[PDB]
């Protein structure tokens, strides 16, 4: 779908060297030496890191660096850190075609101790339930990998239905995140003695419950 | 030093025309250099939209060409997009660029590199309407503490389209603070929640105060959370 | 006895880059040259053929007027006999030459805040220019042995830079407009006279 070819993923390991590369046709890498390179961290703007193959903007740490041989051009990062674990993508004139993307490379820093979920879980705030709604939240955080189960129980019985969970997301201490929300009439959170959530990850469960009043 | 900033609505109904403009500052887009509009669909890959000069000339990416216009208008020292026949392809965030070179003759100019960047305005295409988020404060309470820490939070609920962005004591609690990606309910309508970690001695005598801002409407709301009862 | 549309050169909004001079053609009109002499708000007035005064009496066959932005520093190679990156890859004026050179500061308009990169000079040319020829081609310099095949690369240059006017710059880093005006006289009857 990208007129450009990226690796999907790429990975290395702390203190060491990692390459992207970046192929395209001899009509636009293998043309002209307009090849860019971006550094996107989730949820942020792009950053130019490599601009005309091989120039690198102020502000940016030698430990980059680009280069190009016929059709795929590389970018080398040197001494790899952690703040470097990001979505990479290259860029290059296309000639009649104008400015064509790669598709990205998520490059992965390598070192993971394995971390546990820390578990907190809210009960329906006061103004909610005033308004006739009623919202258990359970949030799931610092947990490597990022992996998880999230179960909703009801007094000690299960519950299946108004579960909302988002998918695990990537923090900026590269550690994993997420979230479930259990929907409920007010009248359900004053029925049952208690509810709770259970995020299991690696095999152990942690197990959090909220009790109305 | 040179500042990119977008604007836009942030709702568009299908098949209608998307119009973001974006305002230059601190160089006056007369002077020099290329600019351009570049989008990146929620979770996918950059794609390159068009660029302009102050003369109005432009460059544009084959597959949009039909739909794109980008204008400038120098006077007030902007330049914007519309795109029409908008899809859920559409969907994205957009953001302006500045490009490296200033000489606006080189080769390939204006399809080189870009060089600054803005913040990033979304865009979602659908025919629902917006609502405003509804904030609920998250309590502390002896369950959440967890020794000399303690958490407490935002329960942002009910709002469309994306995005909602939360700071909290006006950007001066910044650590510990994580904000969840937004879950998408039955009912079409986003919620989200801002989580801080606390100190357990503070509870009663330090202020917390929770910003949410959703742009697609003009709502922004400070939520005080305050311990239970 | 029309009058001599010398306002459009030389008050003109918008100013050439030296590398792609304008010329416009004066013909079949009547020309005070000695407002001009005496105006002062030229900081720059030399005249190659006979003195600003008495041109005025002088009929001439037809008056061309090159204008285009250069640098301080720049303004002493606009004569005759003069070498440098202007005179000899942009505008080179003749030894022959017969004319007047004006310039005037134009840091006021042309100068602007995180530098104006509109007004190109040509930084590589293969050969020294011949006097009053224009290039303006954009292909690109061959510096090395290595071929270019007209893609920038290494010793391959885009063959133009840019002053990039800050109007905190230096006097000599200033941008000046400069109009030429060369007086010519053919065999064919006078139309430009004071
Ligand atoms: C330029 O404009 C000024 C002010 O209008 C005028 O005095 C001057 O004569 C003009 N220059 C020419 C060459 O006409």
């Amino acid at each position: 779908q990208s007129a450009l070819t990226q690796p999907p993923s790429a990975s290395g390991s702390p203190g060491q060297s990692v390459t992207i590369s970046c192929t395209g046709t001899s009509s636009d890498v293998g043309g002209y030496n307009y090849v860019s390179w971006y550094q996107q961290h989730p949820g942020k703007a792009p950053k130019l890191m490599i601009y005309e193959v091989s120039k690198r903007p102020s502000g940016v740490p030698d430990r980059f660096s680009g280069s190009k041989s016929g059709n795929t051009a590389s970018l080398t990062v040197s001494g790899l850190q952690a703040e470097d674990e990001a979505d990479y993508y290259c860029s290059s004139y296309a000639g009649s075609n104008n400015l064509v993307f790669g598709g990205g490379t998520k490059l992965t820093v390598l070192g993971q101790p394995k971390a546990a979920p820390s578990v907190t879980l809210f009960p329906p705030s006061s103004e909610e339930l005033q308004a006739n709604k009623a919202t258990l939240v359970c949030l799931i955080s610092d947990f490597y990998p990022g992996a998880v189960t999230v179960a909703w129980k009801a007094d000690s019985s299960p519950v299946k239905a108004g579960v909302e969970t988002t998918t695990p997301s990537k923090q900026s201490n590269n550690k994993y995140a997420a979230s479930s929300y259990l929907s409920l009439t007010p009248e359900q959170w004053k029925s049952h003695r208690s509810y709770s959530c259970q995020v299991t990850h690696e095999g152990s469960t942690v197990e959090k419950t909220v009790a109305p009043t | 030093q040179v500042q990119l900033q977008e604007s836009g609505p942030g709702l568009v109904k299908p098949s209608e025309t998307l119009s973001l403009t974006c305002t230059v500052s601190g160089y006056s887009i007369s002077s020099g250099y290329y600019w351009g509009w570049i989008r990146q669909p929620p979770g996918k890959g950059l794609e390159w939209i068009g660029s302009i000069y102050h003369s109005g000339s432009t460059y544009y990416n084959p597959s949009l060409k039909t739909r794109v216009t980008i204008s400038v208008d120098t006077s007030k020292n902007q330049f914007s997009l519309k795109l029409s026949s908008v899809t859920a392809a559409d969907t994205a965030v957009y953001y302006c660029a500045r490009a490296v070179v200033g000489i606006v003759v080189v080769p390939a100019a204006g399809r080189r590199a870009f060089d600054i960047w803005g913040q990033g305005t979304m865009v979602t295409v659908s025919s629902a309407s917006t609502k405003g988020p509804s904030v609920f404060p998250l309590a502390p309470s002896s369950k959440s503490t967890s020794g000399g820490t303690a958490a407490l939070g935002c329960l942002v609920k009910d709002y469309f389209p994306e995005p909602v962005t939360v700071s909290w004591n006006s950007g001066a609690l910044t650590s510990g603070v994580h904000t969840f990606p937004a879950v998408l309910q039955s009912s079409g309508l986003y919620s989200l929640s801002s989580v801080v970690t606390v100190p357990s001695s503070s509870l009663g005598t330090q202020t917390y105060i929770c910003n949410v801002n959703h742009k697609p409407s003009n709502t922004k709301v400070d939520k005080k959370v305050e311990p239970k009862s | 006895t029309n009058l001599c549309p010398f306002g459009e050169v030389f008050n003109a909004t918008r100013f050439a880059s030296v590398y792609a001079w304008n010329r416009k053609r004066i013909s079949n009109c009547v020309a005070d040259y000695s407002v001009l002499y005496n105006s002062a708000s030229f900081s720059t007035f030399k005249c190659y053929g006979v003195s600003p005064t008495k041109l005025n009496d002088l009929c001439f066959t037809n008056v061309y007027a090159d204008s285009f932005v250069i640098r301080g520093d720049e303004v002493r190679q606009i004569a005759p006999g003069q070498t440098g990156k202007i005179a000899d890859y942009n505008y080179k004026l003749p030894d022959d030459f017969t004319g007047c050179v004006i310039a005037w500061n134009s840091n006021n308009l042309d100068s602007k805040v995180g530098g104006n990169y509109n007004y190109l000079y040509r930084l590589f040319r293969k050969s020294n220019l011949k006097p009053f020829e224009r290039d303006i081609s954009t292909e690109i310099y061959q510096a090395g042995s290595t071929p270019c095949n007209g893609v920038e690369g290494f010793n391959c240059y885009f063959p133009l830079q840019s002053y990039g006017f800050q109007p905190t710059n230096g006097v000599g880093y200033q941008p000046y407009r400069v109009v030429v005006l060369s007086f010519e006289l053919l065999h064919a009857p006078a139309t430009v006279c004071g």
